[PDB]
């Protein structure tokens, strides 16, 4: 199971670095975290590989509608080398996108650290595939690549989309959706975390290179 | 696609943008930048360091029962 | 073209594979001893035979 | 509803990369006529869109603003106690 | 780590076996050794329903961490002294297991050179 | 490299039938015509009473219905699970079973009263 | 799809705006009827990117058996118009 | 049983004396209430079957079927109403007589107690099926298949009527009760592997094994829909109710004498079920499945353990009422099309909106989809051939991956995609199509409530 | 410079990497010109019963049953009894079927032999 | 602006 | 634990409404897609006190 | 076939289209773009067709080793995400004669507008086939081109189906 999870986990990670269309970008890095999670039960932490779960729900969701607000925006065009200059354009959805984008690379603090970093302190600190360890931590680097890639080809740069569109966000169906998981992503691993009941021992005292993995490797 | 305000199209302009589109997003991003900031200020120990890592070769050859050589 | 796609594919395939193997055969951990548990290592927690009396370990402090 | 399309004078490659680009094929003895078919993606609302380390900090000034108040009442209440 | 370099690159005797420790006996040095304390008993870790990996040496830190956070309910954000004393006595089980594992590398340093002048010298 | 004479005339011809094709795709205002329907009382009440989109009257409709749905949906159900449950299949061995509650020291039985010795003391710990 | 369905006039107006915008035909003769080879000079080559400049302005793929066919700025507007169903 | 036998021939004189356009409304109508009569045979005991008489017999493994086949026959008249209305007044009531008349004949093989009554009932129901796929087919090639039908048949069934004669000589009985106390074990001779492969052979044609199953693709493809319902639905499950009678005579022969065909069948099932993905043919796609669903029952059989048993009498009633509903809604695209390739009617979900949902629960239910019955009698076989040998799991985990392909692939290439541009006569759906479907899978779908009524004896 | 491509079963020659594209001759324009002319000639004759306003039913095509009656009723009376046929029924037909027969037989023997030696686990089997 | 839909018969 | 058990189950059979109010057609359509949300948001808040009572 | 004067041409415009994917940036792709007009544009009035063939074999086989593995594409061309997507609501026309009189009588002024169609059809078909029969070869007909209506009043042969056909977005 360890190993199983460990080359799917890097290898769908690498093909989403050259994936154009939108959906298929956020499906790959569905299948990323899918490995990961069995990464976990490989190293023997049910419980965690769960904690993923829960935290993944919220904010994996919500690339999706903002991804389908973008698409419908532009009638039906898919292609990130087809959109842009959406950042001021469609600030609600932009600021779900980052809220999105950082809640999956793991930044601190949101629903995605209080479960992705366990998952890597526990895999260093045990006694674990050394190929399977790397990959893992690898994986975790094209982590916030991909993420980039749709940040930087559908927010950032001029627009590229056709001349006569309508990008429109308003209807209220659109915004509140969005705005019960914009919550959620941020608060979801928060408030779980410290209600679960302990069934584990967590391994909380290891080297400082192996505490701070996954910072140091997302921000590379 | 069906309710809520209506925005008339342009061409090769800026879409036209309301005033609570702006608003609510401006304000979800802040949120988000109070709550990173907040907790780290409060939880700073959960992305640094809990407690200290030992430095096993400091340790002295007496407090691991390590007598010496010759006998 | 379809030879190459061929080669590539069972390229990756193979040496992921060999790299698994290698892997296993030299595990990383962490420079610690066994954990300790309390009593006769749990000897009745986990499914023990009340009536043989285990072999008794004790885990001494450092 | 006959909407008003902008009037066509109004897009000139001046002063935006299209410019850079044609000085760029002009010493190559080239020339890149749509250019003002492209222009209108570099004039309006779409001129200097913000920068990908400027998105990310997206909020940080109100974000920021607000925490060093939120803080400032924290200090203040635990005075009394 | 590093030890995985030293016990893949370099020695094997001198490095510490995982799947093996410990090897010497428990009272090669420390001439006299205390037993570790057990605050808890079978009944209370039972009754308690802690889980066989949480029934270690600081059960009785967890068992009343667990009381505080069920009477605690709803205010989640209390109970965290409990939760600190809990995690610090397992700091200590690991530096104790770091040490364990510390005494094997140096006994097994003394092997390599306690052996080496009984076999020059004869 | 581009329509024959005859080539433009077939087009032609073609696309002018095409439009009347699509022009009579249009609907007249009186279609549909929808036969009678045998309205419910409680509609008209709001129909009427919703005619003007005032805001006070939108949360009495808007309490209304969701009332009206927290009692059909959850309300009822709930009724028929307790009572199954509790006539019918609470009455039967082992049909439910609830993991024993966790019993720490120092805690007091309901039932029996009995009282738990709390633990032995900890010599101390400061940090 | 909320969109703002099509008109002839809009097609028209939009496709000589793109053509307003090329700087290798003259504003001032620019007709519906305008062929671009006989009564504009523009070469075949140069036709190609008057249609390419066309199916990214409607966003929508037009095959090069017709393509190379049309030859008019009104046959661009009657084959739009056609193959996006509009008819006032 | 003669509360069942002779309403059933008093159909007779119904068809015949009626007006001559109410021949359907009565046949209809009374051969549903023979159908409802039909639920008092549950009467069974955890001990003891019902013993009627001296020459009727009714246990858990013959009432199921007896209901199941009763319950056709009302179906097949609503299916044959259409291409029999312009059809001579005469012969459609002797088309009726034929369907009649086949129903009377399984009533008393499911039934019989006698071992020899039950080959001449078993043997009889030949040439009324013989008759309708001959007389009533739509194609050149029935005339073919009704030789190729009757004569695989008989050269097995031949042998059969021997061995029962010797051993009724070297007994004193063939009534089943007194072969169920005065059996005596096979001892292992050349003798007896040629009374083993006598008795065998007769009801393993008729399942069918495979390579003995070439009559069965012409005789279900060429019968009309009539026929094609009972053929595939009831006279498969004469072989199979054979089996689990004959063999409580072959005892302990039958522990080593099944190799030879437990390995046809295991490896059948891929070779039939892989048929079926390149059929041209909409009705032979189906014919080729019936093969691969009575692979399971024959393996199911020679291996002897309870749960085989109990999960191979629900094979039988589930693919029964599966088999029949595939027929019924392949025909009715036959009816508008008038031809029986797969792919000349596509996109028939935009057209035929309440059809195509059919075609959904009538594939949900091929592949054994839970908690259908079709599952739960597929998975008790593969539970206990696992205990057989762990091995067969890879050969029926492969087969189910190949079913739900074949299923799915008849789904999309007829019900989805762009509509033939050239067929315009896709008449919606009359409400005698409607409820010929609503009479298959609800009764298919209700059984997963109560299923212990179709696990057989050994339940 | 530009590796050839190299073509498969599953993968054809880019029409435009073809050289017979290129090396037109008076052959070549002809077949194609004929071609066309069977090409149109059927368009006509489907046409002329597509668009008749007095049908309703099916088109019958010719092409389309010529198909399925090669795949199943002419295929046999086509058949010759020889090693190309005879070799590959035998390997495809009896192959498969005693290669499972040493495959079952010989893990039921093994596992017969172990029950009655009694060290075969079966503490809690009691469903089979 | 209100096209009539063509659809199948929903009747039966 | 009565109530354990009753909020547990109430919150599947609530999804379940929906699926049989549209067999019968017991309902008026084109309010369908938000009467299936109102479903979906009343058995979240029933799935809630099941799952307070399992952390508390 | 092709004429050598086409193949250019569609040679020409793939190189644009799977350059514009490479490119990405509007300002990028004007750049590049133009540099390739110069390349075909240096060649535009060579001679011998043997060399200029020999330019067009050789141009192939470089856009193939440089081609985009995931060029852009049109929603709703081959191969886009929105090909095919409406086809399950094209219903055809025909299928509006099996209404049941009680869904005809919704809409009397559409079905009574679509009975002109139908007699209009009916009582232009006989001529229409005359029109083909005289027109065409003896043999039979030699390209796929229908001829348009000649004669004052008459209807192009072969026009009811690509004339009524479902619109792009029925529903
Ligand atoms: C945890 C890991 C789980 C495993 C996941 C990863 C598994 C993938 C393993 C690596 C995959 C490598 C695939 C290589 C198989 C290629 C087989 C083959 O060569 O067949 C291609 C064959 C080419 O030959 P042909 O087209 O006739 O002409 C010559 C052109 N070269 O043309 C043919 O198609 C003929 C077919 C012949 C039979 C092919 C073999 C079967
Ligand atoms: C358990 C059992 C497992 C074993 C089952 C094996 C399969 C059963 C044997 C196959 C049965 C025959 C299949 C049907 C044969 C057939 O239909 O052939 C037709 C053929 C066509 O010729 P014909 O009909 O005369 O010309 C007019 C046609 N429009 O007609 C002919 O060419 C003449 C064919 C005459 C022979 C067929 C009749 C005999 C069939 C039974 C075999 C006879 C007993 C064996 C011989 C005894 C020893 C001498
Ligand atoms: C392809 C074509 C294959 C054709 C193979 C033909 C097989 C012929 C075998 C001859 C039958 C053997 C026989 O004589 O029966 C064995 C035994 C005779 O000895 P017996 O006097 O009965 O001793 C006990 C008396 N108390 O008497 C008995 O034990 C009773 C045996 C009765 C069995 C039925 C009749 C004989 C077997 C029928 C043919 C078996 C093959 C069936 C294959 C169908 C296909
Ligand atoms: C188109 C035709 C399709 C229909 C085919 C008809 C069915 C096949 C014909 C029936 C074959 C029956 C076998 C009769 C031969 C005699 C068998 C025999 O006597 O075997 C006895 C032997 C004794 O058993 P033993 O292993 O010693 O353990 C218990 C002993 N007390 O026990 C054994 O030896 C083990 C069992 C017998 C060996 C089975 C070998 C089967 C090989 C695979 C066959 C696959 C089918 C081939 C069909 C091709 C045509
Ligand atoms: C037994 C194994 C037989 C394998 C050897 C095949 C026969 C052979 O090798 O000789 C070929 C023989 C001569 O053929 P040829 O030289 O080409 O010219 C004369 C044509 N009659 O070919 C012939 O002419 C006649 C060959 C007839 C062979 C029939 C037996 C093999 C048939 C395949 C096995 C049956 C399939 C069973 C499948 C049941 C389960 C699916
Ligand atoms: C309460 C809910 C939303 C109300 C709101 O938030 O404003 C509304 C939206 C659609 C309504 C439902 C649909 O109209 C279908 C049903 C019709 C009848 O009112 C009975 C209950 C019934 C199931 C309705 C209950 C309630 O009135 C619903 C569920
Ligand atoms: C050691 O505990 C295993 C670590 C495996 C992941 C690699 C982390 C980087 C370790 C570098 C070695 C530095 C030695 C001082
Ligand atoms: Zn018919």
């Amino acid at each position: 199971t360890l190993c199983l999870g460990a080359i799917t986990t890097l290898f769908t990670a690498m093909c989403a670095l050259t994936q154009n269309d939108i959906k298929k970008i956020i499906a790959f890095s569905t299948s990323s975290q899918l490995g990961l999670m069995m990464v976990t039960i490989g190293i023997n932490q049910p419980y965690l590989a769960f904690l993923h779960i829960c935290t993944h729900a919220f904010f994996k969701a919500m690339l999706f509608m903002c991804s389908g607000s973008i698409i419908h925006s532009l009638n039906d065009e898919q292609d990130i080398r087809k959109m842009g200059g959406l950042f001021k354009a469609m600030p609600f959805t932009t600021t779900a996108l980052i809220v999105g984008s950082l809640a999956l690379t793991g930044m601190p603090f949101l629903t995605g650290f209080y479960s992705k970093d366990l998952i890597i302190e526990a895999a260093n600190t045990s006694y674990t595939n050394a190929w399977a360890l790397l990959m893992t931590l690898i994986a975790t680097s094209f982590t916030a690549i991909y993420s980039t890639r749709i940040i930087f080809f559908a927010l950032l740069g001029q627009p590229r989309f056709p001349t006569l569109v309508n990008i429109n966000e308003n209807n209220p169906l659109l915004i509140n959706s969005i705005k019960r998981l914009l919550i959620g992503s941020l608060f979801a691993g928060y408030i779980i975390s410290n209600n679960i009941p302990p069934t584990t021992i967590p391994q909380m005292t290891m080297p400082y290179y192996l505490k701070t993995t996954a910072l140091i490797v997302t921000i590379l | 696609a069906g309710g809520g305000a209506h925005i008339e199209p342009r061409y090769r302009q800026f879409p036209q943008l309301t005033r609570s589109q702006v608003i609510q997003a401006e304000f979800f991003s802040a949120t988000m930048w109070f709550w990173i900031l907040w907790r780290f200020w409060h939880d700073s120990d959960a992305v640094l360091g809990h407690f200290p890592y030992p430095d096993p070769s400091q340790w002295t050859d007496e407090e691991l029962g390590i007598p010496p050589d010759d006998e | 073209n379809w030879n190459l796609m061929c080669k590539h594919l069972f390229g990756f395939v193979a040496f992921m594979l060999f790299m698994f193997w290698v892997g296993e055969t030299y595990p990383a951990y962490q420079p610690v001893g066994p954990k300790q548990y309390p009593y006769n290592n749990l000897y009745l927690e986990r499914g023990g035979d009340p009536n043989k009396e285990p072999e008794p370990v004790v885990h001494y402090e450092i | 509803s006959k909407m008003e399309l902008p009037d066509y004078k109004q897009w000139k490659i001046e002063g935006t990369p299209l410019e850079t680009v044609q000085e760029k094929l002009a010493a190559r003895g080239l020339r890149d006529p749509w250019g003002r078919n492209e222009a209108w993606r570099y004039m309006g609302g779409f001129a200097n869109n913000v920068s990908f380390v400027g998105a990310l900090l997206k909020g940080f000034k109100w974000g920021f603003a607000a925490f060093v108040v939120a803080i400032g009442a924290e200090y203040y209440l635990e005075s009394q106690k | 780590g590093a030890h995985l370099a030293r016990r893949y690159l370099g020695d094997a005797s001198v490095e510490p076996d995982p799947l093996r420790m410990p090897t010497f006996p428990p009272d090669y040095g420390f001439p006299e050794r205390k037993e570790r304390e057990m605050v808890a008993t079978q009944q209370e870790m039972n009754d308690a329903q802690l889980v066989l990996q949480q029934r270690d040496y600081c059960a009785h830190y967890l068992i009343r961490f667990l009381k505080c956070k069920r009477d605690s309910f709803p205010n989640f954000l209390a109970c965290k002294h409990e939760r600190h004393d809990w995690d610090y006595c397992e700091h200590l089980d690991y530096v104790k297991r770091m040490k364990e594992f510390e005494r094997e590398r140096r006994l097994l340093q003394r092997k390599k050179r306690r052996e080496q002048r009984e076999a020059d010298m004869a | 490299s581009g329509y024959t004479p005859e080539e433009k005339l077939r087009l032609q011809q073609l696309r002018e039938l095409r439009r009347r094709w699509l022009k009579d795709q249009e609907l007249s205002p009186r279609e549909p015509v929808l036969p009678p329907q045998r309205v419910s009382p409680v509609e008209r009440f709001w129909n009427k009473f919703l005619q003007d989109g005032a805001l006070w009257k939108n949360v009495i409709y808007k309490t209304y219905r969701h009332s009206i749905f927290a009692f059909t949906h959850v309300l009822i159900p709930v009724w028929i699970i307790h009572y199954y449950l509790k006539y019918h299949v609470t009455t039967k061995p082992y049909t439910i079973v609830e993991k024993k509650p966790r019993i720490f020291p120092g805690d007091t039985i309901l039932e029996t009263g009995e009282v738990i010795p709390p633990m032995k003391e900890f010599p101390d710990q400061h940090h | 799809s909320d969109a703002p369905p099509l008109t002839l006039e809009g097609i028209k107006d939009r496709v000589l705006y793109v053509l307003k915008l090329y700087d290798k035909i003259d504003p001032e003769k620019l007709s519906v009827n305008s062929h671009f080879m006989k009564d504009l000079g523009l070469d075949s080559l140069d036709q190609v990117e008057i249609i390419m400049a066309m199916e990214d302005e409607f966003g929508f793929e037009i095959p090069d058996i017709d393509a190379e066919k049309l030859m008019c700025p009104q046959e661009i507007v009657d084959y739009i118009a056609d193959k996006k169903d509009v008819y006032e | 049983m003669l509360k069942y036998i002779i309403p059933t021939i008093m159909l007779m004189p119904l068809t015949w004396l009626s007006k001559n356009n109410m021949i359907w409304v009565n046949s209809t109508a009374h051969s549903l209430l023979i159908s409802f009569t039909s639920l008092l045979l549950m009467n069974q005991f955890g001990d003891n079957s019902l013993n009627f008489s001296l020459l009727f017999f009714s246990d858990s493994l013959s009432t199921p079927l007896l209901i199941l086949t009763m319950w056709l026959l009302p179906l097949m008249l609503m299916a044959s109403q259409h291409h029999l209305s312009k059809e001579n007044l005469t012969r459609k009531k002797l088309f009726i007589t034929m369907l009649i008349s086949l129903q009377l004949f399984l009533i008393m093989t499911f039934t019989a107690m006698e071992l020899i009554l039950f080959y001449i009932l078993f043997e009889a129901t030949l040439v009324p099926t013989l008759i309708i796929i001959t007389r009533w087919g739509n194609q050149t090639e029935r005339l073919n298949a009704g030789l190729y039908f009757l004569f695989y048949t008989l050269a097995g069934s031949l042998p059969l009527l021997v061995a029962l004669i010797y051993i009724q000589n070297t007994v004193g009985s063939l009534n089943f009760l007194m072969l169920q106390y005065w059996v005596q074990p096979v001892h292992n001779s050349w003798s007896n592997v040629f009374m083993w492969l006598a008795c065998m052979m007769a009801f393993m044609v008729k399942m069918p094994l495979y390579g003995l199953h070439l009559w069965l693709p012409k005789a279900h493809v060429e019968a009309p829909i009539a026929g094609s319902m009972v053929l595939a639905a009831v006279l498969l499950k004469l072989g199979g109710y054979g089996m689990l009678r004959i063999t409580l005579i072959l005892n302990p022969m039958t522990d080593f004498m099944a190799y030879p065909f437990i390995m046809l069948s295991l490896w059948g099932m891929i070779m039939t079920s892989s048929i079926c993905l390149r059929q041209t043919d909409l009705k032979s796609l189906i014919a080729y499945s019936s093969v691969s669903h009575m692979a399971l029952v024959i393996v199911a059989i020679l291996i002897q353990t309870p749960w085989s048993y109990m999960g191979a009498t629900a094979l039988m009633i589930a693919h029964g009422l599966t088999s029949s509903m595939l027929f019924c809604l392949a025909n009715s695209n036959y009816e508008r099309i008038h031809s029986r390739t797969m792919i000349l009617a596509r996109g028939l979900q935009t057209l035929l909106p309440l059809m195509a949902t059919w075609w959904l629960l009538a594939s949900l239910t091929n592949l054994a989809l839970p908690p259908t019955i079709n599952l739960i009698g597929e998975l008790f076989v593969v539970m206990s051939t696992f205990s057989w040998s762990n091995i067969t799991i890879i050969l029926m985990g492969v087969n189910m991956v190949i079913t739900a392909l074949y299923s799915l692939y008849m789904l999309i290439m007829t019900q989805r995609g762009k509509y033939t541009y050239h067929i315009n006569n896709i008449s919606p759906s009359f409400t005698r199509e409607n409820a010929l479907m609503s009479l298959h899978i609800l009764p298919l779908l209700l059984l997963t409530l109560n299923p212990k009524i179709i696990l057989g004896p050994l339940y | 410079s530009f590796p050839k491509y190299e073509a498969s079963r599953l993968s054809s020659l880019p029409t435009t990497l073809d050289p017979a594209e290129y090396d037109i001759s008076s052959e070549t324009r002809k077949a194609q010109a004929e071609r066309l002319a069977i090409r149109s000639r059927l368009k006509r004759e489907y046409q002329l019963q597509y668009y008749d306003p007095s049908r309703r039913g099916v088109i019958e095509d010719p092409a389309l049953v010529r198909w399925t009656y090669a795949r199943s009723a002419n295929i046999y009376p086509n058949f010759r009894p020889n090693t190309k046929t005879s070799l590959l029924g035998a390997l495809f037909g009896i192959g498969p079927l005693v290669f499972w027969y040493y495959v079952f037989k010989t893990d039921r023997d093994r596992k017969e032999k172990l029950i009655q030696e009694g060290k075969l686990d079966r503490t809690f089997n009691i469903s089979y | 602006k209100r096209l009539f839909i063509i659809k199948p018969s929903g009747f039966y | 634990m009565n109530m354990f058990s009753s909020l547990s189950l109430v919150t599947l059979l609530l999804l379940t409404m929906p699926i049989m109010m549209m067999s019968f057609n017991t309902y008026k359509p084109s309010n369908y897609p938000l009467y299936v949300k109102t479903a979906i948001s009343y058995a979240f808040i029933t799935s809630m006190i099941p799952t307070m009572m399992f952390i508390h | 076939y092709l004429t050598h004067q086409q193949k250019v041409l569609r040679l020409y415009k793939r190189a644009l289209r799977h350059l514009e994917s490479w490119c990405i940036h509007r300002d990028k792709y004007r750049y590049f773009a133009c540099l390739l007009r110069a390349r075909f544009d240096e060649h535009k009035n060579e001679k011998d067709m043997v060399k200029a063939t020999q330019l067009l074999r050789e141009a192939e086989e470089e856009f193939w080793h440089g081609q985009h593995p995931q060029p852009y594409i049109f929603p709703e061309s081959p191969g886009g995400t929105s090909y095919e997507r409406y086809e399950c609501y094209k219903v055809p026309e025909w299928c509006l004669d099996d209404w049941h009189p009680s869904e005809k009588a919704m809409y009397p002024d559409y079905f009574a507008k679509r009975e002109q169609w139908k007699k209009l059809r009916r009582e232009s078909w006989e001529r229409e086939v005359k029109q083909l029969q005289e027109e065409t070869p003896v043999g039979g007909p030699r390209t796929e081109a229908l001829p348009p209506a000649r004669k004052q009043g008459d209807l192009p042969p072969l026009w009811w189906h690509i004339v009524t056909r479902p619109r792009e977005r029925p529903m």
